[PDB]
C-alpha cells in the first residue's frame, strides 16, 4: 500500500537487481574527503598501525621517520603494518618458481622504453605540484617551468628531449646546494633542505598529487608493475570488461568443476578498504631489487629512484582551517603554515587531539610520513603482491587437503576455498588470513563474507551462476562538447558507441542517450527541424534550406535534417552517411573548398567545421 | 515518496527522434525503450526532473 | 477531416470527458502530434492544389463528396459543441 | 451555542418536516455525538455541519431524503455502516478534514450507490499510494473523487 523499493527482492535475487542500490551513477556536487583534517587522520592511523615500528631521525629532511618492518608480529586481529621482508621476498620468489621467467622478460621489454621515452610522456596526466610556484598546476605549465628554472640554473641536459635526460637533470639539481626561482621580477633562493622537503612534496586537493621530481620514476616503476601483471592471470588489471568477464568465470570453473563432488568449495569476498596505510616503500623497495636481479644496475638504480624516495615523502596539509565568531559575526582562515605553532582552545576535542597527534612531525609546514602509502601511484605493485599471496596457496605450496585461488585487483579481492570437510574449509580461510597478515595484506574482517561457491563479487562485477553484472562505471556527459557541429556530433556519437562496446551499456539506454543527445545538440546550436514549429533567427535561413533540398533526409542534422543514427549505425561519419542521399547542388555549396570561413575524431572536412571566435 | 510514484496526466518529457530500427536487437531495444517511456512519461519523477 | 481523424475510431470505445485538442502519433519514438482542427504537420491539406501530405510524403487527391457546408459551421471539432465560423 | 439551540434557530419557529437544508456551522455537541436530529426531519436535502464537535456518527436519524450531507473540518472515525443504513439515498458526500486511518475503514460506503461524489482531504488515506485509483476500484458507483473525476476533470455542477 506505500511503496518499498526494497521489497523487490523479496522474489528476485538480489544480483539481478543490483543497480537499485548504485543511487548516484555519477559524480555527486558536494565533493567529500578531502580537507586538512582528513590528513591529519591519515598521518595519525598511518603512524599509529606502525606503533611498535623502529623510530629513527632521518639526516637530509631532518624529520623523524618510523619502521615498521620485521617488527613484532601482531598478536590481535587489528590492521597490523609489520610487513616481514624475508616472508616478501620468499612469496616473490615462488611466484618466479611458479612463473619463470616472468620478472626477467619484463625487465628486458622495459628496457627499451625506459630508453625511449620522451620529455613530453610527462606532460600527460592529472595536477602537479608546482615547486616553483608551491600550488597545485597544469603538467604542462609545470614542465615549462622546470625546464627555464634548470635552463636558468645550468642544468640544460634536458634539452636532449629524452625522459630519461631530465631525471638526471632532476637528479643534479636535487644534488645542487641551492637554487633560484624567478617570479613575474622576485627571486626566491631555496636552499638544500628547502629545496628537498619542497620535492619530496604530496600536494592534497589519486587523492594526493607528486612533485615533478618524482614523475618519471614512478611512471618507469609503474610500467614494470604493469608489465608484470600482465604475464600475471589473477592480476585484475589493465584488463577491460569483457576479459574480466571472463576471469570470474575461468576462475570458478577452475576451482569449482574440477573438484570432487565429495570436497566442499566455498568464496569469501572481502574488501581492502584503507589499503595505503600497512604497505611500505621500503617494502616496494625489496620487491623492486628482487626483480631485478642480475640486471643493469643503470637499469636498477633508475627502477629503484621511486620507492626510495618516496619513504622520505613529505605530506602538505590542506589548505589550512577556517575559524569564525558568532558573537563578533566575524570569520577568518588561517593556513597550514601556522599550525605548527598556535592554541589549541580554538579546536574540538577530536581536532585537538589530532593536532596533538601530529605535532611533532609538521616540519616546515609539511608533515613527514614514510610508511604507508598514498592512492593511486603504485597500485599495480600491490596488485603484484597480491597475485603472489594467492600463488602462495597452490596445493603443492600450501601442502595440505585444502587448498585456495582467487583473484585480487588492489581494491577488491575475491578467494576461493575448498577442502574434504568444513573444518578444512575453516583451516584453509585460517591459513589465508595469516599467511595475508604476515606481508601487511589486511583483509577486513567488517565487511567481507563467505558463502557457498558460485556466487560472488569482485571490483562491483556482481556474479551469480555464470552471470556477470558489471557495474564498475558511471555514464558519461552526452552533451556539445563545443567544437563545431560535424566535430561535436562526431565526437559525441563516437562517446556513446565506445561506452556501448566495453562499458556495457545497455542497447536502450543508448538510444535514449542518442535522443537526449539530439534534444541537447539542436538546443545548444539552434538547428531545429523544418518541420518543428519551434521558433529562433537561424530558424529563418535553415528554414529556407528545408524548402530548398529535395531529399529531406540528406540534410545534416545540423543543417536541420532528420537524425538517422541508431544502434546499427553509429561508427559512420554523418556527412558520410548523408553522402548520396544530398542533393547534387548542396554537395556542391557545402564542400566548397573556396569558402571564405576555413583559410581525434573521425569527420569530414565540410564547411559546417569552423573555429569559433 | 508514494506521491512522487504516482500517475500525473501531462506529458512531462520530449524527446527528439532517431534512426529506423533493422536489427531485431534494435527492434528488442526500442520496444523496451517505448515500454518504459510510456510507462513513466506521465509519472511526478519527470516533473520534478524537469522543474 | 473525416479522412484525417477516422482510423483513430478501431478501439472498443469508452465514456469520456475530455476534449482533445490533438491526438499523439508514436513514429520512430518521438510522438507526433495531429491537431482535430487545422492543418498539422503530421496531416496537411493544400485546398489552392488540394492535395494531401503526410509527413510530407504525398498520400493521394481528395475529391469533395456529394455533401459538404461551405458556410461556416463544422460540427466535427469540439465534442458537444458546433463551431459556427468567425469570431464575433 | 449548542445543538439543540441551533436546530430551533434554523427552523425558523417551523415545524421539522418542512426544511430542505439544514446549516449548523461552529456548533457543539455534547460527548462527541449526535443530538436534536429526530426522525421528524423528512424533507431535509441539503445537510452541512462543520466544526461541530463530534466524535463520530452514531445518532444520525432516518433521513430517507438527505442527498447532500457533509462532515468536514471534523474528527469523526469509527464504522460506516449507520449511515449507509439510515441514509442510503445519499449521493454527495463531504468529509474533508476528518480522522480516518484506511480503506478498511471507508469501505462500507460502497453500499450507499446513489454516491456521485466522495470528498476527501488532509485525511490519512490520503497519504497511501495511488489512494485516487484505490479508493475509486472500491467505489465503482463514484464518478468524482475530491471534486474530480477518474481523468482529473474538474466537476461542474
Amino acid at each position: 500500500m506505500d511503496v518499498n523499493p526494497t521489497l523487490l527482492f523479496l522474489k528476485v535475487p538480489v544480483q539481478n537487481a543490483i543497480s537499485t542500490t548504485f543511487p548516484y551513477t555519477g559524480d555527486p556536487p558536494y565533493s567529500h574527503g578531502t580537507g586538512t583534517g582528513y590528513t591529519m587522520d591519515t598521518v595519525n592511523r598511518t603512524h599509529k598501525y606502525s606503533e611498535k615500528g623502529k623510530w629513527t631521525t632521518n639526516t637530509e629532511t631532518g624529520a623523524p621517520q618510523l619502521n615498521p618492518i620485521d617488527g613484532p608480529l601482531p598478536e590481535d586481529n587489528e590492521p597490523s603494518g609489520y610487513a616481514q621482508t624475508d616472508c616478501v621476498l620468499e612469496a616473490m620468489a615462488f611466484l618466479e618458481e611458479s612463473h619463470p621467467g616472468i620478472f626477467e622478460n619484463s625487465c628486458l621489454e622495459t628496457m627499451e622504453i625506459v630508453q625511449q621515452t620522451r620529455v613530453d610522456k610527462l606532460t600527460q596526466g592529472r595536477q602537479t605540484y608546482d615547486w616553483t610556484l608551491n600550488r597545485n598546476q597544469p603538467a604542462a605549465t609545470a614542465l615549462a617551468n622546470t625546464i627555464e628554472v634548470f635552463r636558468s640554473n645550468g642544468l640544460t641536459a634536458n634539452e636532449s628531449g629524452r625522459l630519461i635526460d631530465f631525471l638526471k637533470d632532476v637528479m643534479d639539481s636535487m644534488d645542487k646546494e641551492e637554487m633560484e626561482i624567478t617570479t613575474h621580477k622576485k627571486k626566491q633562493r631555496l636552499n638544500k633542505r628547502s629545496y628537498l622537503i619542497r620535492a619530496l612534496t604530496l600536494n592534497t586537493m589519486a587523492i594526493a598529487t607528486p612533485g615533478m621530481q618524482i614523475r618519471g620514476f614512478v611512471y618507469f616503476v609503474e610500467a614494470l608493475a604493469r608489465s608484470i601483471c600482465e604475464k600475471l592471470e589473477q592480476s585484475g588489471l589493465p584488463v577491460g570488461g569483457n576479459e574480466k568477464k571472463a576471469k570470474l568465470a575461468n576462475v570458478v570453473r577452475k576451482m569449482m568443476t574440477n573438484s570432487q563432488d565429495t570436497e566442499l568449495s566455498f568464496t569469501i569476498t572481502g574488501d581492502n578498504t584503507k589499503w595505503n596505510e600497512n604497505q611500505n616503500p621500503r617494502m616496494f623497495l625489496a620487491m623492486i631489487t628482487y626483480i631485478t636481479r642480475n640486471q643493469p644496475e643503470w637499469f636498477r638504480n633508475v627502477l629503484s629512484i621511486a620507492p626510495i624516495m618516496f619513504s622520505n615523502k613529505m605530506a602538505r596539509l590542506g589548505k589550512g582551517y577556517m575559524f569564525e565568531s558568532k558573537s563578533m559575526k566575524l570569520r577568518t582562515q588561517v593556513p597550514a603554515e601556522m599550525l605548527a605553532n598556535i592554541d589549541l582552545k580554538y579546536f574540538n576535542k577530536s581536532t585537538r587531539e589530532k593536532i596533538e597527534k601530529i605535532r611533532p612531525l609538521l616540519i616546515d609546514g609539511t608533515a613527514s610520513l614514510s610508511p604507508g602509502m598514498m592512492m593511486g601511484m603504485f597500485n599495480m605493485l600491490s596488485t603484484v603482491l597480491g597475485v603472489s599471496i594467492l600463488n602462495l596457496g597452490q596445493k603443492k605450496y600450501t601442502k595440505t587437503t585444502y587448498w585456495w585461488d582467487g583473484l585480487q585487483s588492489s581494491d577488491d579481492f575475491a578467494l576461493i576455498v575448498n577442502a574434504p570437510n568444513h573444518e578444512g574449509i575453516q583451516a584453509g580461510v585460517d591459513r589465508f588470513y595469516r599467511t595475508c597478515k604476515l606481508v601487511g595484506i589486511n583483509m577486513s574482517k567488517k565487511k567481507s563474507y563467505i558463502n557457498r561457491t558460485g556466487t560472488f563479487e569482485f571490483t562491483s562485477f556482481f556474479y551469480r551462476y555464470g552471470f556477470v553484472a558489471n557495474f564498475s562505471m558511471e555514464l558519461p556527459s552526452f552533451g556539445v562538447s563545443g567544437i563545431n557541429e560535424s566535430a561535436d556530433m562526431s565526437v559525441g556519437v563516437t562517446v556513446i558507441k565506445n561506452n556501448m562496446i566495453n562499458n556495457d551499456l545497455g542497447p536502450a539506454t543508448a538510444q535514449m542517450a542518442l535522443q537526449l543527445f539530439i534534444k541537447d545538440y539542436r538546443y545548444t546550436y539552434r538547428c531545429h527541424r523544418g518541420d518543428t514549429q519551434i521558433q529562433t533567427r537561424r530558424a529563418f535561413e535553415l528554414g529556407k534550406l528545408w524548402e530548398q533540398t529535395r531529399s529531406k533526409a540528406g540534410l545534416l542534422v545540423s543543417d536541420g535534417g532528420p537524425n538517422l543514427y541508431n544502434i546499427r549505425n553509429l561508427h559512420i561519419p554523418e556527412v558520410c552517411l548523408k553522402w548520396e542521399l544530398m542533393d547534387e547542388d548542396y554537395q556542391g555549396r557545402l564542400c566548397n573548398p573556396m569558402n571564405p570561413f576555413v583559410s581525434e575524431y573521425d569527420a569530414v572536412a565540410t564547411t559546417h567545421s569552423w573555429i569559433p571566435k | 515518496f508514494n506521491k512522487a510514484c504516482e500517475l500525473t496526466d501531462s506529458s512531462w518529457v520530449e524527446l527528439d527522434e532517431i534512426g529506423e530500427d533493422v536489427a531485431p536487437i534494435e527492434h528488442i531495444a526500442s520496444m523496451r525503450r517505448n515500454y518504459f517511456t510510456a510507462e513513466v512519461s506521465h509519472c511526478r519523477a519527470t516533473e520534478y526532473i524537469m522543474k | 477531416q473525416i479522412i484525417k481523424l477516422l482510423p483513430f475510431a478501431a478501439a472498443p470505445p469508452e465514456q469520456s470527458r475530455m476534449q482533445f485538442s490533438s491526438l499523439t502519433v508514436n513514429v520512430r519514438g518521438s510522438g507526433m502530434r495531429i491537431v482535430v482542427r487545422g492543418n498539422s504537420p503530421v496531416f496537411n491539406y493544400n485546398k489552392a492544389t488540394k492535395r494531401l501530405t503526410v509527413l510530407g510524403k504525398d498520400a493521394g487527391a481528395l475529391m469533395e463528396d456529394p455533401d459538404e457546408g461551405t458556410a461556416g459551421v463544422e460540427s466535427a471539432v469540439l465534442r458537444g459543441f458546433l463551431i459556427l465560423g468567425k469570431e464575433n | 451555542m449548542e445543538m439543540g439551540r441551533r436546530i430551533h434557530l434554523e427552523l425558523r419557529n417551523r415545524t421539522p418536516s418542512d426544511v430542505k437544508e439544514l446549516v449548523l456551522d461552529n456548533s457543539r455537541s455534547n460527548e462527541g455525538k449526535l443530538e436534536g436530529l429526530t426522525d421528524e426531519f423528512e424533507e431535509l436535502e441539503f445537510l452541512s455541519t462543520i466544526n461541530v464537535g463530534l466524535t463520530s456518527i452514531a445518532n444520525l436519524p432516518k433521513l430517507n431524503k438527505l442527498k447532500k450531507l457533509e462532515l468536514s473540518d471534523n474528527r469523526v472515525s469509527g464504522g460506516l455502516e449507520v449511515l449507509a443504513e439510515k441514509c442510503p439515498n445519499l449521493t454527495h458526500l463531504n468529509l474533508s478534514g476528518n480522522k480516518i486511518k484506511d480503506l478498511s475503514t471507508i469501505e462500507p460506503l460502497k453500499k450507499l450507490e446513489n454516491l456521485k461524489s466522495l470528498d476527501l482531504f488532509n485525511c490519512e488515506v490520503t497519504n497511501l499510494n495511488d489512494y485516487r485509483e484505490n479508493v475509486f476500484k472500491l467505489l465503482p458507483q463514484l464518478t468524482y473523487l475530491d471534486g474530480y473525476d477518474r481523468d482529473d476533470k474538474e466537476a461542474p455542477d
